[PDB]
């Protein structure tokens, strides 16, 4: 802490693991089509996109600290449900969702 | 801006591509099929030159410019037309003239507009924004 | 044999190549096969409703024709030219193959056929068409899943073979090749190195006695 | 897709009857060859059901869905079960005064092995 | 143009872009089956055969004229529509086929 | 005639081998199946030259000469047989114990009819054509 | 004896795994679905461990084998009440209490029986065979 937040550990397993899984959810839509494709498999998916286009993309000068960094994370996060966070501490996914 | 959505359309292709060769079509996405078939404009008429254009023996940035700009406005129009909910083969139907107008333009030579600037491509804009019109209702 | 310089770049690409189609194919299989089990269950269970549907129509049907002391089905078959019931066929998405839909259209555009009439017997046939009508349409309804169904177990099959096929002989035939020219290569380097050295310390032996 | 819009029939006399009644086959008006085929339990050899389920499956085109009792089916049970098709759709139902069996039922068989 | 023909550059042209998607298309059949093909690759597994065993196919003895060359190249572009050409320009084509 | 319909038949039977293992028999055609078949009984009968006899591993030129003449016979009638309205399963029922007796052949010394020339395998031709009759009709 | 039946328990698990990937569990018995529940166990007692108590850090000899020997003991017993008129789900609501404490042991001291032999399982054996004539019944 003091560089960090105590919270920094918990949020890195959930957002490897979902972003991993984004990957896989976008070729399984080229072949499902959008019209057909799951409900775990829709979210994987927009993780993948919001996750690529605001969390990685920044601009040349725009610095991120990493307590800036932590925030952008609760709001891709969010659109799970907290049945579907889990590798969280329930402690920390009801203080910041 | 343009550079951005001319690597986007390429670059998306290659793994549409990947899963058309193992899997098969049987389904791709109304979204994936505008991106494969834009890409196709983008390789014959760009890509594809070498005696093969009656003009290439100087060509202005603007005339670039205008050439892609054409594509792109095709694409987020096409893209857009999908999800408001008109059928895809209603929109490639509909399209039709503008589309073998884009087709076409790499044999056209300035001779129009400016010295660099040609109003065949600025005329194209125009007419494709009465298509998608036609196209989603 | 194939080629011993330089091989390896596409060859790693043929391995990712297999490598995609074997999450791919098997998440599709895995998604059609979990499709597969619901209908499964729903034709079940829609056969033995039918059945019971059926039968109770036939008999109501069978008691008017044996009490009005003539065949009825004679009459009928003359009249029937047209048909109330009929389908429209639809191609839906279910995963990435189409599947055949039915749904059904009752015309209204079509009058009730003359077999009425016949006295006491023809109030007999009135109340029958009725019923049947009614019941008629269960059948229809519920047989649309089954013309999807008989696809769906023929298109599990095909993907279930492509992926056993991937998996097994596509991705060690990959792996084997790679290796037979891994072998041969790094010895054309590192043989060299020694002929090198070995022409070098001949060398070296006669500059240092001078 | 849509090129068939008639539901053929393969029954006893009683449910056929009934089913046309309704409205789902017909005697067709320049073929003038029946959609619909009637069965005298008992009476009608096995023969003459198999020329009738090659003319709604292949000789016609214009049948959407072979609807198929499961007593008569049971006696053609070879070509019942050589035919995988989708077009037309076999779909067997309970015969008159018949209960529900698995093992009449054509396309249960294929589903339950390979699943 | 003058002891070959104008053509003869471009019909050339045609021909190696065909016989490409055939080879493809043949590699893929045996493969995955019959499911990775099209109306295009269809035409192109014909193309290949036809292509091997009538054009590069001749006797010890047999010579050929160059212009009866261009005639047989003709022949068997002559299963494609024009609309899926590209490698000769529109004003060539229409000359010569 | 018989050194361009060995290399054909061989040729033949190693694409199609590729197609059966990976994506099934199923796209397969009947004649083709016949073509692993006949091509199956060559590998076995003709490479397999160890033997335990000098009759198994001694086959004069006259001897391999009617050896595949017989059997090229058996391959034509069978794809026309097919054809013309009969099955793989059904052409393999019936040849059945005249099949056995060719792959047997081999094992029969060549010292016999005129020289090497049998009439074991002369008499097999007549049978061969009759059972043509039987397998298509 | 116990090792040689623990290796062939979590070996035979995995054939059992596949079957349920492919067709399911409509294809599987009492029988085989009791293997998978064993084999879970093992698992868990003797692979699974991170210090979670001063029981994990250290292990005798003892624990080690009267682990073992709770398992072999329910997976005997459990297969011969449903070749004898039981269910798996039947087996599982009246175990309850007996096997969520075989489960525990690891968190659990050794020395409940003597020092370093634990009474927690020499306790089981009674009760496992009590709850079998429980089951059968």
């Amino acid at each position: 802490e003091g560089m960090t937040r105590k919270d920094h550990g918990d949020v890195s397993n959930q957002l490897y693991a979902k972003y991993a899984i984004g990957k896989d959810a976008a070729a399984m839509k080229a072949v499902v089509g959008e019209e057909a494709l799951s409900i775990e498999d829709k979210l994987s998916l927009e993780f993948l996109e919001k996750f690529e286009k605001t969390f990685i993309t920044q601009g040349a000068y725009e610095d991120r600290t990493v307590f800036e960094s932590l925030d952008q994370a609760w709001s891709l996060l969010r659109i799970y449900p907290k049945e579907m966070l889990n590798r969280i501490s329930p402690k920390i996914l009801d203080e910041f969702y | 801006v343009l550079r951005d959505r001319m690597k986007e359309i390429l670059s998306n292709a290659e793994e549409l591509e990947q899963v058309v060769q193992l899997v098969g079509k049987s389904a791709l996405s109304d979204s994936d099929k505008i991106t494969l078939d834009v890409a196709t404009l983008i390789k014959e008429d760009f890509l594809q030159q070498n005696g093969y254009s009656t003009y290439d023996a100087f060509c202005p940035i603007w005339k670039t410019f205008d050439m892609m700009r054409a594509f792109i406005s095709y694409h987020d129009e096409a893209q857009k037309a999908v999800a408001n909910g008109a059928n895809w083969s209603k929109l490639a139907d509909s399209t039709g003239d503008v589309k073998h107008a884009v087709s076409s333009s790499k044999f056209f030579e300035p001779s129009r507009g400016e010295k660099e600037v040609h109003g065949e491509f600025e005329k194209l804009l125009s007419t494709m924004q009465e298509r998608f019109a036609e196209s989603t209702d | 044999v194939f080629p011993t310089r330089m091989t390896l770049g596409l060859m790693k690409t043929k391995l990712k190549g297999a490598n995609q189609g074997y999450s791919l194919l098997k998440r599709k299989s895995e998604a059609l096969t979990k499709r597969f089990r619901d209908i499964t269950k729903r034709i079940d269970d829609a056969k033995q409703k039918m059945g019971r549907v059926m039968q109770t129509a036939a008999f109501s049907l069978a008691e008017v024709s044996y009490a009005t002391g003539e065949n009825i089905g004679y009459q009928v078959q003359e009249s029937v030219s047209t048909a109330r019931f009929k389908v429209r066929a639809r191609q839906e998405n279910v995963s990435g193959v189409y599947l055949s839909q039915f749904e059904s259209y009752i015309d209204p555009e079509i009058n009730d056929f003359r077999l009425t009439g016949l006295g006491r017997g023809g109030q007999q046939v009135q109340r029958a068409k009725e019923i049947y009508s009614r019941a008629v349409e269960t059948l229809v309804e519920l047989a649309s899943l089954q013309t999807a169904f008989i696809i769906l177990d023929e298109v599990i099959k095909v993907t279930n073979r492509r992926v056993n096929a991937i998996e097994h002989v596509i991705i060690p035939r990959t792996e084997n090749t790679i290796a037979y020219i891994n072998s041969e290569l790094d010895e054309l380097d590192r043989e060299e190195f020694y002929r090198l050295k070995k022409v070098q310390e001949k060398k070296q032996n006669e500059t240092a006695k001078l | 897709a849509e090129k068939r819009t008639l539901i053929a029939v393969i029954a006893d006399e009683d449910t056929t009857t009934g089913l046309l009644l309704a409205g789902i086959g017909q005697i067709t008006p320049e073929t003038q060859e029946k959609n619909f085929f009637v069965y005298q339990e008992g009476k009608t050899t096995k023969e003459e059901i198999t020329d009738k389920f090659n003319h709604f499956t292949e000789e016609r085109d214009d049948i959407a869905i072979l609807l198929i009792n499961q007593h008569i089916a049971e006696n053609i049970r070879a070509r019942v079960d050589s035919f995988t098709n989708a077009f037309p759709a076999i779909l067997e139902i309970p015969s008159k005064d018949h209960p529900y069996d698995p093992e009449k039922d054509s396309v249960l068989k294929r589903v339950r092995k390979l699943f």
